[PDB]
């Protein structure tokens, strides 16, 4: 017969409201964090939605649901292709799994510090507060990446010039503490 | 607290006159400076060596009759208020010394930016090179720059104001105790910098 | 081309086809904007701790 | 007088008589103090020496 | 009728007024007579306000 | 009668002669401790060394970091109800306490007291 | 009556510009008009409460004694420390800004001694009126207007000469008294109205004055729903209310403004603020330019002039050696070095001499809601500092005066007003370690 | 009203001889 | 309601889910 | 305003293309704003986990199912409850040896058909097992 699942067990939220009450509509517009401008979902946007992973035919019951059965109940056969897509699943499972337990196990160990960001994201984002009181080949080019992408600008030299060891300290005596200043 | 062979490189020095800069300080100041920048300050007489006598009191420049004729007790509200002035100073000296450089997308050769600059990136800017912290409320776009920004391509300007300056006395040093003038020049670049 | 039929009045020979009259709407129906009048809010009875 | 030289030293430079720093004196002198491996080239006659 | 609102004026019922076939706004005998009743004794009301009821009446 | 909005009188930091910082240091411990014994509850939270605390121990008592309490770690344990909740910042240095009463108004809490060690003693909610 | 006016009429002599006793004067005068003069000793005028009743009409009135609240002070005291009543009933209208209503208007039962009932209006247009064609013929006759008062801030619709405009309550809420002066302390529009710049007046009377009056309007409305009805509110005001209204509006904006700068200097005064051939060429003011030397040389040049200095910068007319510069720099005392310049500041290193706090002018200030941001801004850290030392000093066993003490006690203690937690600890704390009560 | 309001500015007498009588008949009729 | 959240307390982190939207 | 009008002649980019890169802008400010949180997050076992959310409204989104599991209470209370749930965990793919605490005569699936065998898994297009048992030892 026919398959209808858009979930794995089957279940579903309730399709229809009560008799004589008004219905629950979806958010029409794109979920943009600023209030403006707003824009009305795209395809794309409520194929997203409604569990298609962008196009048709992924991620969805398009592709979830057997093509075809035999008249006498008979399922098919599993396709290379099926197993395929089954790994592809079980690697986003364990993809989780594993960022969830290293999360886990740095929490554990106290890796994981109480600042938010790291150092070269709040020497860049003023929005953050202050918080005061083998082979070698590829690690030179890990070094060499971070000496590249770690200051993206200097303080010019007039103010402190660096090849004397001369650098700038905070200066905050027109600061603000409400965050409303860069949220608006 | 600074460990022996870091301060090995210092020495105690009181400040005479308002010096700004990194190694510099307020008058009536006791600061760790380098000795290099210690031995010029000394030799153009701009500090001294910390006494105790010169620690209770010390005479500083005097701008009006341009002689250091100006005796000052070292008191607990004045460090803090000539450190508040040392503040005031310093940020102005920072923002109307040097350029704010802004790393920006163009489409082609063309003469403006794609998306404008905003008050927003300007004090991120000025707390990414200038290590200063202020809220965007502050900064005053030119006439031209009002509607969009600073959209222009090339070097631009604005006026960045700071209330604060006649509770401290910075009318007659600074040329606009009111307002500062932050020299920008936006740059093409396409590079990793980019971000826009 | 051919299938166009052009006259400068409304004086035309095609009576006998009984053409219909074309109902097209112009896309640009836009105002821009449109801003909602104030009105009188109506209160009810019950509506005052009732 | 703007680069920090000990007070031997500016007694030196008033026993050669030398006053002002030649051009490559002026760029040189500050990156051999910062403790750096510096390539002093200048022309002949120039006070690269010194 | 861009023109007709941005000039300012109102699309009244047929029973109130209407553009005749010289594209003059005729006022209708009834509604003349109702803005009569309504502005009476208001303080722009004149002698050639009534006369002009009486006209449309 | 209009009321004042709280941040009318934010203007007062503004002063760059006399800023707050370029205190609540006193309390009468019979006024701290029948508000505390009417309010009967979770209230107060400890930023303090460690070993200080655990020289110090203080039951009834939140041990939370200040830049724990500043980066916002802790919002889910904070009481939800920033109107009518009261906090008390139990905190060895008046920096440390300062700093953890500009975190909790940035997150919202404008009731924030900061208390000493001593005075809690004195008040009885620090049993001996 | 005593009024505002007559007020204003006795202030017509004192020398507010030239002397401070005179301006601390008027201050006294305005706190003994505010809290000193009674509620009922000022004057009140007639306003109707009009209730519309549509069954989907009848109209039933109800006659009002409007206080109008438009100053300032008027408008931060409302109905404190005062009663309504000692066929008529009495009320008070307050005029806001609409610099306050686009913000979330918000009230609150400040040493009230009755629950009252206060309603948001709006003054509302007919529809047909309310065109943009009507609404700029309004815009340009309010520009050609030579009224007194400003029309930015005080009626900039015209409602008051509106023939067709309507007071219509928008919204409703209520105020419960404090516990200690005699449950809903608070209260903001909702609904309609909620952030609307229409919504610029508000109306405080007796409390369920508009249930009860529903209720004795509505007496068809059982039949009606014995074989759904809607309720319109409205609020008329009479002539000599609106005249009324009118001349606070223009005594504010001609008296209060120039009273507000006269405040703000005596604050700026009370803080210390005032108003005010050699081989080297000094910086030098830039001289007069001409007619053509102004004008620039394109007409896309003429944002370039926008941001100049007034003085030339310094130069040096010749080839010369560093001691021969430095030298020329010590005997004419400008520096070449411009780096030099900016590092090095002419500044005075000592303290500007600032006078004592000035507790009775912060104290009026407060309780009249007059430049009350440029006081605390002005003298909040004063007061801090200087009682947490009094604080430290009484802790370890003066400059503080008891006059002083008693002023800010009371200001701590005034139920109208209030103060920040941390002010009000102090002041306590100090008046306790002090023996100072009352 | 805007047209009155509009031709008193440049009207020929400056006394309310006829508008204050079509006031008095409004207030005494309309209320 | 008022007050903080009593009984133990156990420490949450979080993990990204990262989109490549540009070449 | 002169400048005004000669800088509106000067534009790269049409406004489509514009507006698409402020969109561009807004999603790098998206990223900005999610990276500032804090690495962790102090909760409490009994309140449940959508309490401390700092946050185009009443519309429903796709996470509703999510944010109603968030918003309900959760459903280990204590510690206590925790490890009495956490105990009684087995694990059968362990490397090691299992207890016998509760009966004797029941033995384990590997003991019975020893390591190399598997049950004959119905293969079709919605059973999908793992094939090769070899091919999972490292
Ligand atoms: N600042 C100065 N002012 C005046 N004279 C100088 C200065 N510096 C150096 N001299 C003089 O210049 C002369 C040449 O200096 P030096 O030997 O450094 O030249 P050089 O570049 O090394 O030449 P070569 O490459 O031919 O050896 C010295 O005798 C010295 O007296």
């Amino acid at each position: 017969y026919s398959e209808a699942r858009s979930n794995y067990d089957g279940t579903s939220l309730p399709a229809w409201p009560a008799p004589g009450k008004k219905p629950t509509y979806p958010a029409a517009l794109s979920e943009l964090r600023l209030p403006q401008p707003r824009m009305r979902k795209t395809r794309t946007e409520w194929m997203y939605y409604h569990g298609h992973g962008g196009c048709p035919g992924k991620y969805g019951p398009s592709r979830e649901i057997a093509d075809f059965e035999y008249a006498d109940g008979t399922p098919a056969s599993i396709s290379g292709r099926r197993f395929a897509f089954k790994h592809h699943q079980d690697h986003l499972l364990v993809q989780l799994i594993r960022a969830a337990a290293t999360v886990e196990r740095y929490d554990a160990s106290g890796l994981l510090p109480r600042i938010p960001g790291t150092a070269e994201q709040r020497n860049w984002d003023p929005a953050i507060p202050l918080f005061l009181d083998g082979t070698m080949v590829s690690h030179v080019c890990s070094r060499v990446v971070d000496e590249r992408m770690g200051t993206p600008t200097h303080t010019p030299n007039e103010l402190a010039n660096r090849h004397e060891g001369e650098t700038l300290e905070a200066n905050t005596m027109f600061a603000t503490n409400d965050p409303s200043a860069f949220v608006s | 607290e600074m460990a022996p062979e870091l301060q090995l490189e210092y020495m105690p020095v009181l400040f005479t006159r308002t010096i700004l800069g990194p190694q510099g300080g307020f008058a009536g100041e006791e600061r760790l400076v380098k000795l290099e920048v210690a031995r010029k300050y000394m030799e153009a007489g701009h500090a001294v060596t910390p006494t105790e006598e010169l620690r209770r009191g010390l005479w500083c420049y005097n701008p009006d009759t341009d002689k250091y004729d100006c005796f000052i007790e070292r008191n607990e509200e004045f460090l803090d208020f000539a450190a508040r002035k040392r503040q005031w100073l310093d940020v102005y000296w920072r923002v109307n010394t040097g350029y704010l450089l802004f790393g920006r997308q163009s489409w082609g050769q063309g003469f403006l930016i794609n998306c404008p600059l905003r008050k927003r990136d300007v004090a991120q800017k000025l707390w990414e090179q200038y290590k200063v912290r202020i809220d965007p409320r502050l900064i005053e776009f030119r006439e031209k720059d009002r509607r969009t920004g600073i959209q222009e391509l090339g070097h631009n300007w604005c006026w960045l104001y700071l209330p604060g300056a006649e509770e401290l006395g910075i009318n007659r040093e600074v040329y606009d105790n009111k307002r500062v003038k932050v020299r920008i020049h936006v740059r093409k670049m396409n590079s990793m910098f980019a971000l826009y | 081309l051919e299938k166009a039929w052009l006259y400068e009045d409304s004086i035309h020979p095609h009576a006998d086809k009984n053409p219909r009259p074309l109902c097209w709407t112009d896309p640009e129906v836009k105002g821009w904007k449109y801003r909602d009048p104030q009105f009188i809010r109506r209160w009810k009875p019950n509506e005052f701790m009732h | 007088e703007d680069m920090p030289l000990y007070p031997e030293l500016r007694s030196a430079l008033r026993q050669l008589r030398i006053t002002t720093p030649s051009p490559i004196q002026q760029s040189a002198v500050e990156v051999i103090m910062q403790r750096k491996d510096t390539v002093v080239a200048a022309p002949h006659g120039e006070g690269k020496t010194l | 009728e861009r023109q007709f609102h941005l000039l300012g004026y109102v699309k009244w019922p047929k029973e109130i007024g209407f553009y005749n076939a010289g594209d003059n706004f005729e006022l209708t005998p009834q509604a003349a007579y109702r803005i009569y009743k309504q502005n009476c004794d208001e303080t722009f009301w004149t002698r050639l306000h009534n006369e002009k009821t009486i006209i449309h009446l | 009668a209009q009321w004042v909005p709280k941040t009318a009188w934010k203007v007062s930091n503004l002063n760059k002669r006399y800023g707050p910082g370029y205190t609540h240091m006193v309390h009468d411990s019979h006024k701290l401790r029948e508000k505390l014994s009417s309010r009967k509850g979770i209230f107060v939270i400890d930023v303090r060394d460690p070993g200080e605390r655990k020289l110090n121990p203080v039951p009834r008592s939140v041990a939370l970091h200040h830049h724990d309490l500043l980066s916002g770690a802790s919002c889910p344990i904070l009481p939800q109800q920033k109107s009518a909740a009261e906090l008390f910042v139990l905190a060895s240095n008046e920096s440390r306490g300062l700093n953890s009463a500009a975190a909790l108004r940035r997150w919202g809490y404008d009731s924030v007291v900061q208390v000493d060690y001593n005075t809690l003693v004195e008040a009885g909610y620090v049993s001996r | 009556m005593k009024s505002v006016f007559d007020i204003a009429r006795s202030h017509v002599t004192f020398p507010v510009s030239r002397d401070g006793t005179a301006l601390r004067r008027v201050l006294k005068d305005w706190l003994d008009y505010t809290e000193c003069q009674s509620l009922q000793a000022k004057p009140a005028f007639p306003a109707e409460l009009c209730i519309t009743v549509h069954p989907s009409s009848y109209t039933k009135r109800v006659r009002l004694l409007l206080w109008s609240a438009v100053l300032p002070w008027e408008v931060q005291r409302g109905l404190s420390m005062s009663v309504l009543e000692p066929s008529i009933i009495p009320g008070m209208l307050f005029v806001m800004s609409p610099e306050s209503a686009a913000q979330g208007l918000c009230f609150w039962s400040g040493a009230i001694r009755q629950p009252i009932d206060i309603a948001f209006i709006a003054p509302v247009e007919p529809p047909a009126a309310d065109t943009p064609s009507f609404s700029e013929l309004r815009q340009r006759r309010l520009q050609l207007s030579l009224e007194g008062y400003d029309i930015s801030r005080f009626f900039p619709d015209g409602e008051l000469e509106s023939p067709t405009v309507t007071f219509a309550v928008q919204s409703h809420s209520y105020l419960d008294p404090f516990p200690d002066c005699e449950r809903r302390y608070t209260a903001t529009p909702e609904g309609v109205g909620r952030g609307n710049e229409n919504v610029r007046y508000v109306l405080e009377t007796r409390r369920n004055l508009l249930r009860d009056s529903i209720r004795s309007a509505l007496r068809e409305c059982r039949c009606t729903h014995g074989g759904d009805v809607e309720v319109t509110i409205s609020l008329t005001l009479s002539d000599e209310l609106k005249e009324d209204l009118r001349e606070k509006a223009r005594l504010y904006t001609n008296y209060v403004v120039p009273l507000e700068g006269h405040v703000r200097r005596h604050i700026k005064c009370l803080s210390g603020i005032s108003p005010h051939p050699p081989i080297i060429k000094p910086p030098l003011p830039v001289k007069v330019g001409t007619l053509a030397s102004t004008r620039p040389r394109s007409p896309m040049l003429a944002d370039e002039a926008e941001g100049r200095p007034t003085r030339l910068a310094p130069s040096v007319f010749g080839r010369h050696d560093a001691p021969a510069l430095q030298r020329a720099q010590q005997e004419c005392n400008q520096l070449i070095s411009a780096s030099a310049l900016a590092r090095i500041p002419n500044t005075s290193p000592r303290a500007p001499e600032i006078p004592p706090i000035d507790y009775e002018i912060f104290d009026l200030c407060l309780r009249l809601g007059l430049c009350q941001s440029e006081a605390i801004y002005y003298f909040y850290g004063r007061i801090m500092r200087e009682w947490s030392k009094e604080l430290r000093r009484l802790r370890a066993a003066m400059v503080l005066r008891e006059e002083d003490v008693h002023r800010m006690l009371r200001l701590v203690h005034d139920p109208s007003l209030q103060v920040p937690p941390e002010l009000s600890a102090c002041v306590e704390a100090v008046a306790s370690l002090r023996k100072i009560t009352n | 009203d805007e047209i009155q309001r509009r031709v008193a500015d440049r009207t020929c007498v400056q006394e309310q001889s006829t508008r204050e009588v079509q006031e008095r008949w409004k207030r005494h009729v309309v209320p | 309601a008022a007050a903080i959240a009593p009984g133990p307390y156990r420490r949450v982190g979080n993990i990204f889910i990262v989109h490549c939207d540009d070449h | 305003r002169y400048r005004t009008a000669w800088r509106e002649l000067l534009h790269p980019l049409p406004v489509r293309a514009r507006k698409m890169e402020w969109l561009k802008r807004d999603a790098v400010e998206e990223n900005e704003e999610i990276l500032r949180r804090p690495y962790y997050t102090i909760k409490s076992y009994a309140l449940p986990p959508a309490v401390g959310r700092q946050e185009i409204r009443g519309g429903m989104h796709s996470s509703h199912s999510l944010d109603l599991i968030m918003r309900q209470p959760r459903r280990v209370k204590t510690p206590e409850q925790l490890r009495a749930l956490r105990d009684r965990l087995r694990f059968i793919g362990v490397t090691g040896p299992m207890p016998q605490a509760t009966s004797v005569s029941t033995k384990s699936y590997t003991d019975t058909y020893g390591s190399r065998l598997r049950p004959r898994y119905p293969e079709s297009w919605d059973t999908v097992p793992p094939h090769q048992p070899s091919r999972e030892l490292l």
